[PDB]
C-alpha cells in the first residue's frame, strides 16, 4: 500500500474550511426541496408544452 | 339526557348531540373524550396520561385518524375482541375507560361492551401428530358443542378442512376460539437453536410489539401490521427465533424470497445448512429434523397439478407437522385460495404480516379466526419524527388532457378509455421535464407504470430499462443491483411486478403514470419502495411522491379513492396545477401537433420413417 | 352591422368537448363556435346546460358518502 501525507499550513487551514463550507452548501442543496414544493403554484399559469 | 334544554342550533344535529351529559371537575387532566353512540374516541396528546392512552387505545379501539395533535380513535367489536385476548376483562376496561374519561360512560356504551368482552377464554384448538383436537378444560361445554346443528378436560377430534367452518360458527355462537400454543410444555416437536447476532439492534416499536403478544406469556396467533419497509420481516423472524420451533415462511414473490434468505441469515446466526429455500429455480427440501422453509403461496395453495419436485414437496409439507408459520404480506391469505396453505400446512401458531390491512371486499375480516386479531399497530408520521423513516413530499400534478385526445375519450368505450388518458402528451412533456430536474439533483426515480404497454413505449421513447411480468428473474436481478450502485444508471421504469416485497435502500423519488383502479393498497406499497432510503437521517431530506392523473377525467374518482389509506396514516397530497421552467426546457416529446396527430392514431390502432426426409 | 342576442361561454377544451356532447344530444344549447375558448349559447338552456353538467362530473368526482 502507499502512505500519502499533507502538511496544512495556516493558508491551508482557511483555504480547506472554505471547501467544506462550499461543500455543506451543496449537501444542503441535495436535501432541500425543489422549488416548486417551496411555494403554492395556483395561481400560475397551468403546466404544459 | 334528562331535562336538558336543547339548543338552538340543536336542530342542524341529528340524534348526535352529546351535551346532555356533565364534564367532570377534572376535565383539566383527563386527555380522552368518549363518543357515546358512534363509539368515536378523541384523544389529547398535549394533555397528561396522553402517553397512557396511546398504545391502549390501539389495542380496544381501531385507529381511524391520528394526526399531529389530535388522535382519533373507534371502538367496535373487532378492536375489542383483540383487546379482550391479551388479559384484559370488561372490568378492566371500563375501570380504565371511566378513569380516563372525562365523562361518565353511558349504560348504552356499557352494554355494548359488556355482550362481546365476555365470549373470549373459554374454548382452546390444539394440533397434535397432525390431527386437530377441539380440547377444552372443563366438561360442560360438550352440552353445547356436540349438539350444535352446524357440528357433526374432553377433546375430540375435528376435520382439518373444517376448522374455517367451525372457527366462523364458532364466531356466530358464543364463544370463539382462541389459539395459543404452549410451545414451553411441548417437547415432542423438535426445537431449533437460533438467535439473533450481538449486531442486532430491537427497536423500541419492535420491543413493544412483542409484548402486547407474550404479556401473559402464552404465544397468542394473530396479525401484526407495520408501515411499510418497517421490518415486517424481521417481526416474523423474531417470531420464528423465540419459539424455537420448526417453522415455515410463505413469501408472495420470488425475488423477495431471494432477499428475504439474504437478510434472514444477516441478522440472525441460523447456519446456512438448516436454510431452505422453496422457489421455481429450486425445489429441494432440508431433511433435518428441523428447518426454515421459505417459499410462496402459489407454491404450495395449487391443487390440480403440481410438478414430480413438486409433488414431493408438496407432501414433504403436509406431512411433518410445523410449529410456525409466517404469513408475509397477509393482505392476501383472505384471497381465494391462499389460504388453503393455512389449512393444509399443520401450525401450532399463526402469524400475519402486513401495511396495509384493508381490501375492496369484506374478506378482510376473515384474518380474525384465520390467524387471529391484530396485535399491534405503529404510527406512520411517529416514526418520521424520529428519523426511523424518511418524510414524502406527496404531491398531485393535474395534466391536463389535450383536446384532441379528449374528444375521443368522451365517445370511447370505458375499456378503451384507460389506455387514452395514460398515453397523453401532457404526461409524456411533465415526466421528462420531472426526469431531467430531479437527475440534475442526483436523485433516483422510480416510475410505475400497470399498463405494460405504456411502460415500454415510455422506456424505449426515453432510452431507460423497464421490468415487468415477461421479464426474467436473472435480467431484473441485475437491473435492480445496477440501479442501486451503478451512477450511470439514476432511473428505472418498474411495474406491478415491483410494487412491493421489493428491497430498494438506495431509491428515494418516486413517480407513477398508471395505477390499478382504485386500490387503496398498492398506492400505500408503490409509495413504500421510497420509505426504507437509507439516507433517511441527513438533514433537510425529503422524498418525494409524484402522482400524474389527468384532469376531467374518471381518474380523480380513482385517484381520490385510491389514496384515502395514506391521508389516514398521515401523508397528504399537494396539487401541483403548474410545474415551473417546463417551457424552458430544450425539448418535449410530442411537443408539435404532427407528432400529437400521429400519436393518436397509433393508440387508437392499438384496438414412414424413410419419408422423414420430406419434411 | 349585425347583433345577435346569446351568452358568450368561456371556459377550457375540456369543458368545450362536453358542451359539444349536450349541443350534440340537444341541437339548440350551442348557437356558434367563436373559437376553441369561446362558444356561443342559447340564454334558456345556459340554467339548464350549468345544471346538467354537474350531474356528469358526479361521476368523476369521488364522494365518500
Ligand atoms: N432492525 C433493523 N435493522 C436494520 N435494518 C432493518 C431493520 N428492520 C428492518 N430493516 C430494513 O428494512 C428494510 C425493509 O424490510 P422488510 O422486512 O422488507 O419490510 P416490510 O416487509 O415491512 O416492507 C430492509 O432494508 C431491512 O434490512
Ligand atoms: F410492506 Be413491505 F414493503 F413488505
Ligand atoms: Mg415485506
Amino acid at each position: 500500500a502507499t502512505l500519502h501525507i499533507n502538511i496544512t499550513t495556516a493558508s491551508d487551514e482557511v483555504a480547506q474550511r472554505e471547501l467544506q463550507e462550499r461543500q455543506a452548501e451543496e449537501k444542503r442543496k441535495q436535501n432541500a426541496v425543489p422549488e416548486w414544493h417551496k411555494q403554492s403554484t395556483i395561481g400560475k399559469t397551468a403546466l404544459g408544452r | 339526557p334528562a331535562d336538558f334544554v336543547p339548543d338552538s342550533v340543536s336542530g342542524m344535529f341529528r340524534s348526535h348531540d352529546f351535551s346532555y351529559l356533565r364534564l367532570r371537575p377534572d376535565h383539566a387532566s383527563r386527555p380522552l373524550w368518549i363518543s357515546p353512540s358512534d363509539g368515536r374516541i378523541i384523544l389529547e396528546s398535549f394533555s397528561p396520561l396522553a402517553e397512557q392512552a396511546q398504545d391502549f387505545l390501539v389495542t380496544i379501539a381501531e385507529p381511524i385518524s391520528r394526526p399531529s395533535h389530535i388522535h382519533e380513535y373507534k371502538i367496535t367489536a373487532y378492536s375489542l375482541y383483540a383487546a379482550v385476548s391479551v388479559g384484559l376483562e370488561t372490568d378492566d376496561i371500563i375501570s380504565v375507560l371511566d378513569r380516563l374519561s372525562k365523562v361518565p360512560v353511558a349504560e348504552s356504551i356499557i352494554n355494548f361492551i359488556k355482550g362481546a368482552t365476555i365470549s373470549y377464554g373459554k374454548v382452546k384448538l390444539v394440533i397434535k401428530h397432525n390431527r386437530y383436537f377441539v380440547e377444552t378444560t372443563q366438561a360442560d361445554i360438550l352440552q353445547m358443542l356436540l349438539n350444535d346443528s352446524v357440528i357433526g378436560v374432553h377433546s375430540f377430534e375435528i376435520a382439518n378442512e373444517s376448522v374455517e367452518v367451525v372457527k366462523k360458527r364458532c364466531q356466530e355462537i358464543d364463544y370463539p376460539v382462541l389459539e395459543e400454543y404452549d410451545f414451553r410444555n411441548d417437547h415432542r416437536n423438535p426445537d431449533l437453536d437460533i438467535d439473533l447476532k450481538p449486531s442486532t439492534q430491537i427497536r423500541p416499536y419492535q420491543e413493544k410489539s412483542l409484548s402486547k403478544m407474550f404479556g401473559n406469556g402464552r404465544a397468542r396467533s394473530g396479525i401484526i401490521v407495520l408501515p411499510c419497509g418497517a421490518g415486517k420481516t424481521l417481526v416474523g423472524i423474531t417470531a420464528a427465533c423465540t419459539i424455537k420451533k420448526s417453522v415455515i415462511v410463505l413469501c408472495t414473490s420470488s425475488v423477495s424470497v431471494m432477499q428475504w434468505r439474504q437478510q434472514f441469515l444477516q441478522w440472525c446466526t441460523l447456519q446456512p445448512e438448516n436454510c431452505a429455500v422453496f422457489t421455481s429455480d429450486n425445489k429441494e427440501m432440508f431433511q433435518t429434523e428441523s428447518g426454515l422453509v421459505v417459499s410462496t403461496y402459489s407454491m404450495v395453495a395449487n391443487t390440480r397439478n403440481r410438478s414430480h419436485d413438486s409433488q414431493k414437496v408438496m407432501d414433504f409439507l403436509t406431512g411433518r407437522e410445523w410449529g410456525f408459520i409466517i404469513l408475509d404480506e397477509v393482505h392476501v391469505v383472505p384471497a381465494a385460495m391462499f389460504r388453503r396453505v393455512v389449512s393444509t400446512i399443520a401450525a401450532h401458531a399463526k402469524l400475519g404480516l402486513t401495511a396495509t390491512l384493508v381490501r375492496e371486499d369484506d374478506k378482510i375480516g376473515d384474518l380474525n379466526f384465520l390467524i387471529g386479531p391484530k396485535l399491534y399497530e405503529a404510527n406512520w408520521m411517529e416514526l418520521s419524527q424520529k428519523g426511523h423513516i424518511a418524510n414524502v413530499q406527496c404531491a398531485e400534478v393535474w395534466c391536463p388532457m389535450t383536446a384532441e385526445f379528449y374528444q375521443e375519450y368522451l365517445r370511447e368505450t370505458a375499456r378503451k378509455r384507460m389506455l387514452l388518458y395514460i398515453m397523453n402528451p401532457t404526461k409524456f412533456q411533465a415526466c421528462q421535464f420531472l426526469i431531467q430536474y430531479h437527475e440534475r439533483r442526483g436523485d433516483k426515480i422510480i416510475v410505475f407504470s400497470d399498463n405494460v404497454y405504456a411502460l415500454q413505449e415510455y422506456a424505449l421513447k426515453m432510452g431507460k430499462p423497464f421490468i415487468y411480468g415477461s421479464t426474467p428473474q436473472q435480467e431484473r436481478m441485475n437491473i435492480l443491483q445496477n440501479f442501486q450502485y451503478n451512477d450511470q444508471i439514476n432511473t428505472i421504469f418498474l411495474s406491478k411486478v415491483g410494487d412491493t416485497s421489493i428491497d430498494l435502500p438506495e431509491a428515494t423519488c418516486l413517480i407513477q403514470i398508471s395505477s390499478h383502479y382504485g386500490s387503496r393498497r398498492q398506492e400505500a406499497q408503490r409509495l413504500g419502495r421510497i420509505l426504507r432510503a437509507k439516507r433517511r437521517n441527513d438533514e433537510g431530506f425529503n422524498a418525494f411522491f409524484y402522482s400524474l392523473v389527468s384532469k376531467d377525467t374518471q381518474e380523480m374518482y380513482y385517484s381520490t379513492k385510491r389514496q384515502a389509506f395514506l391521508v389516514d396514516q398521515g401523508y397528504a397530497f399537494k396539487v401541483i396545477t403548474h410545474l415551473h421552467g417546463m417551457e424552458n426546457i430544450p425539448n418535449l416529446a410530442y411537443a408539435s401537433p404532427r407528432e400529437r396527430r400521429e400519436l393518436l392514431q397509433e393508440v387508437l390502432l392499438k384496438n414412414h420413417p424413410l419419408i422423414r426426409k420430406m419434411y | 352591422a349585425r347583433a345577435r342576442k346569446g351568452a358568450l361561454v368561456q371556459c377550457d377544451p375540456s369543458i368545450k368537448a362536453l358542451i359539444l356532447q349536450i349541443d350534440a344530444k340537444m341541437s339548440d344549447i350551442v348557437l356558434e363556435e367563436l373559437d376553441d375558448t369561446h362558444l356561443l349559447v342559447n340564454p334558456s338552456k345556459v340554467e339548464f346546460v350549468k345544471h346538467e353538467l354537474n350531474r356528469l362530473l358526479s361521476k368523476n368526482i369521488y364522494n365518500p358518502m
